[PDB]
RNA sequence: ACGGGGCUAAACCAUGCACCGAAGCUGCGGCAGCGACGCUUAUGCGUUGUUGGGUAGGGGAGCGUUCUGUAAGCCUGCGAAGGUGUGCUGUGAGGCAUGCUGGAGGUAUCAGAAGUGCGAAUGCUGACAUAAGUAACGAUAAAGCGGGUGAAAAGCCCGCU
RNA sequence: CCCCGGCGAGGGGAGUGAAAAAGAACCUGAAACCGUGUACGUACAAGCAGUGGGAGCACGCUUAGGCGUGUGACUGCGUAC
């Protein structure tokens, strides 16, 4: 029962090189380099599913901070005021109203200034 | 209609013939023949005989006219190499490649 | 001896080529870590 | 829904003019770097230049505290061996005073192609006059 | 002295960006025979500048 | 493998991986690492396990309606056409015939029918009792299997 | 000899209230292991508690390849194996369908047996790169011209130096 | 058999054959490697060359929109096995 390897080994190598499309040089042509590059792309993709949640909250906070200072209050006093006024809107929606409905953001600031005073 | 002539297993490397084939790509065949006449390369002799043969194939087999033909495609491919042995110092042997090439000229009046 | 070389059948003893201490230009002052 | 990003073909940029007479050097430079980057706008995007154009007048009259007018030393190297060169704050003011504000603002900007394009919107002058009246710069009393 | 890394096909084509041939631009036309030739060279019939210089 | 035991090159100095034999299984044309021998693949079955397996197979042929008991089953001349006509008169196509002791008219007539095996009662085996669709035993063959299986 | 810019606080001490900050904790959705109790199981489901970083190493469960039986069956010139694309699908090894190429083989299911899975061993054999159109073209005794032949002559033939 | 070519090599027709990209360097014809064409990017820009975000352009769809494919300016993180 002698087994030859040609059909199985080619399909395994072709699966790796399909995932390595777009890569530079030997990373899209050569199996020894492409296999190594597909694994490093998988460690990066796992790590950046965690960093995607940090980088968007960092972006929302900087946009709330900019729009709150257009109404005379800082970020840390605007968040404290919305917590005292029991407003449960999160930073993703607050940064979105700050861009698309600037009047409705002013109404939230006056709600937060009222609870602090 | 396109018309092809080829020289297969031409005894020169593809890198040396590709320098001459880049001179006449896209030209009218009247202009391309006189560029090849005054190019001082051995590959210019080889490309001229393939272009002269593609011209004659288009007149005879395709009924074309000479004053409207242009070099639409021209490309040089690598052929098989002949392995030779070269003695070096102190008992060393190197391996000599004698590279060949495939020349392909396509003339078209459109 | 290397008796069945297909790349170089003409030669059997070849370490005068690549072994540094067996070349004809080897000097013993290269071996000074003593 | 995806988060808004500013598109560079539709970015609103404005023109301002700042008088630097008697201002502290670093406290003026942090506000300059905020507005060149665009941190004061709600449309802020970290990879888009959404900032403003700023004209700075009277760069030779900026102020520093302490003994920094004789003790702040600016270093650079020329690339040749032994070629380290220094200059005090007063030597920079007396020779090329627009460089003092430009160096301080460049160190507060991001490093890369985008921060080099943010720096291009800063227009520093040593005197009280500029020739950008066609851009109609608004007086920013910061 | 020899390389520590294999240079790429990108680096090979950048070096060959100065290897291109220049074509001769203006063959002259002899004013008696009408034959094309190089400038300041005789024709293949042996004319030069209107007269038969090489009776061959 | 045919070849000598000469070391292909020396141990140290040539700048190349060390070798000791041209017949190494790493090399092309070299030996097989765990090259095989002729072996005996036969297993032992206990006598009671062989007889206990036959009684279960025979009980399933009674249960799954695949066992046929007649009293007579033979042909009259050693002709293939006689048995093929006889079996389609009984709606039997693929069948094992077990008889008491073997008639040679029947043994010759079924040598060409590829779906039909004719056996005597002692030459049964557990695989052909499962591999054929129907099993026809004569009435004198059934009493021999009972004395064989105690 | 602040990470830098810069700083007379943007430094230090004391007190206070905010906010940022991790794969920690919470929220929502999903999978699996080990206990406990049960619509009742026939060995699976339901409820609940808890657990799930991992080398050496121990335990458990699977994928795929070639060959044998099932198979004188089933699929296939109305196109098999192989090759090359695309779509769908599973937690994974993988699976399924189909366009083009190819031109005669392939094989379900449940079992059985292994030359059963490769990136490394200065592994072995073949093919092809790189340096690179780079070094070199083998004695520094030496060539010049006219004619001939030829598709083509610095090197061949003839002649004179 | 005709044509180019040195009464070459090699090729283009024609013809045979189910097929000549089955043409004798001959079944199938993978990969490394080398070219031609097209779309997008690229000549103020610093590093394991990816990954997360993402504008523009091109080509398909199908609509009272924004999806698919290719490319990837700019930007956070990131020193192969
Ligand atoms: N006795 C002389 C044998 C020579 C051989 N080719 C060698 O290289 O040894
Ligand atoms: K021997
Ligand atoms: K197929
Ligand atoms: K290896
Ligand atoms: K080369
Ligand atoms: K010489
Ligand atoms: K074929
Ligand atoms: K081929
Ligand atoms: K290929
Ligand atoms: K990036
Ligand atoms: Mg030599
Ligand atoms: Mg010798
Ligand atoms: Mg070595
Ligand atoms: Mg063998
Ligand atoms: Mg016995
Ligand atoms: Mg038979
Ligand atoms: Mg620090
Ligand atoms: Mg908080
Ligand atoms: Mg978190
Ligand atoms: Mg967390
Ligand atoms: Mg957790
Ligand atoms: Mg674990
Ligand atoms: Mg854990
Ligand atoms: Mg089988
Ligand atoms: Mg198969
Ligand atoms: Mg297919
Ligand atoms: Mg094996
Ligand atoms: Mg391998
Ligand atoms: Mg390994
Ligand atoms: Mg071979
Ligand atoms: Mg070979
Ligand atoms: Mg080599
Ligand atoms: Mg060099
Ligand atoms: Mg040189
Ligand atoms: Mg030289
Ligand atoms: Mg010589
Ligand atoms: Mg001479
Ligand atoms: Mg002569
Ligand atoms: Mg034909
Ligand atoms: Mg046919
Ligand atoms: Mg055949
Ligand atoms: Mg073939
Ligand atoms: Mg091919
Ligand atoms: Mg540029
Ligand atoms: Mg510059």
């Amino acid at each position: 029962a002698r087994v030859k390897r040609g059909v199985i080994a080619r399909a395994r190598h072709k699966k790796i090189l399909k995932q390595a499309k777009g890569y530079y040089g030997a990373r899209s042509r050569v199996y020894r380099v492409a296999f190594q590059a597909v694994i490093k792309a998988g460690q990066y993709a796992y790590r950046d599913r965690r960093q995607r949640k940090r980088q968007f909250r960092q972006l929302w906070i900087a946009r709330i901070n900019a729009a709150a200072r257009q109404n005379g209050i800082s970020y840390s006093k605007f968040i404290n005021g919305l917590k005292k006024a029991s407003v449960e809107i999160d930073r993703k929606i607050l940064a979105d109203i700050a861009v698309f409905d600037k009047v409705a953001f002013t109404a939230l600031v006056e709600k937060a200034k009222a609870a602090l005073a | 209609m396109e018309t092809i002539a080829k020289h297969r297993h031409a005894r020169s490397s593809a890198q040396k013939v590709r320098l001459v084939a880049d001179l006449i790509r896209g030209k009218k065949v009247s202009q391309a023949l006189d560029i090849l006449t005054y190019t001082n390369k051995k590959a210019a002799v080889l490309v001229k005989k393939v272009l002269e043969s593609a011209i004659a194939n288009a007149e005879h087999n395709d009924g074309a006219d000479i004053d409207d033909l242009k070099v639409t495609k021209i490309f040089v491919d690598e052929g098989p190499s002949m392995k030779r042995i070269m003695p070096r110092a102190k008992g060393r042997a190197d391996r000599i490649l004698k590279r060949t090439s495939h020349i392909t000229v396509v003339v078209s009046d459109r | 001896m290397e008796n069945n070389s297909r790349t170089m059948p003409h030669i059997r003893r070849t370490t005068h080529i690549m072994k540094f201490a067996h070349r004809n230009s080897f000097d013993f002052h290269f071996f000074n870590a003593r | 829904m995806k988060t808004f990003t500013a598109k560079p073909e539709t970015v609103k940029r404005d023109w301002y003019v700042v008088d630097a007479t008697g201002k502290t050097l670093g406290r003026l430079a942090t506000e300059l770097a905020r507005r060149l980057r665009g941190k004061h706008k709600a449309e802020y995007t970290p990879h888009v230049d959404t900032g403003d154009y700023i004209i700075v007048l009277n760069a030779d009259k900026v102020a520093v505290t302490g003994n920094k007018r004789t003790d702040k030393v600016y270093y650079h190297h020329t690339g040749h061996i032994g070629g380290i060169k220094q200059a005090t704050f007063e030597e920079m003011i007396a020779r090329r005073p627009e460089r003092v504000i430009e160096i301080a603002v460049k160190g507060m900007l991001p490093k890369g192609p985008l921060g080099r394009a943010m720096f291009r919107k800063l227009k520093v002058y040593a005197g009280n006059e500029h020739n950008h009246a066609a851009q109609q710069p608004q007086v920013l009393d910061i | 002295a020899v390389q520590q890394n294999k240079p790429t096909r990108s680096k090979r084509g950048m070096r060959r960006s100065h290897d291109a041939l220049t074509a001769v631009t203006s063959l002259s036309v002899d004013k008696t025979s009408g034959e094309k030739h190089l400038r300041h060279h005789i024709t293949a019939d042996g004319y030069y500048r209107g007269r038969k210089v090489i009776a061959k | 493998v045919t070849g000598s035991g000469k070391k292909p090159w020396r141990q140290k100095g040539t700048g190349r991986a060390r070798s000791g034999s041209i017949k190494s299984p790493i090399w092309r044309s070299g030996g097989v690492t765990f090259a095989a021998r002729p072996q005996d693949h036969s297993q032992k079955v206990n006598k009671k396990m062989y007889r206990g397996a036959l009684k279960s197979i025979l009980s399933e042929l009674v249960r799954q309606d695949r066992l046929i008991v007649v009293e007579k089953f033979s042909v009259e001349a050693p002709k293939t056409k006689l048995l093929a006509q006889k079996l389609k008169d009984m709606a039997l196509e693929d069948v094992l015939i077990i008889t008491g002791e073997l008639d040679e008219n029947l043994f010759l007539a079924a040598r060409n029918l590829h779906k039909v095996d004719v056996r005597d009662a002692t030459g049964i085996d557990p695989v052909s009792l499962i591999a054929f669709d129907k099993v026809v035993m004569t009435a004198d063959a059934v009493k021999q299997v009972e004395e064989m299986l105690a």
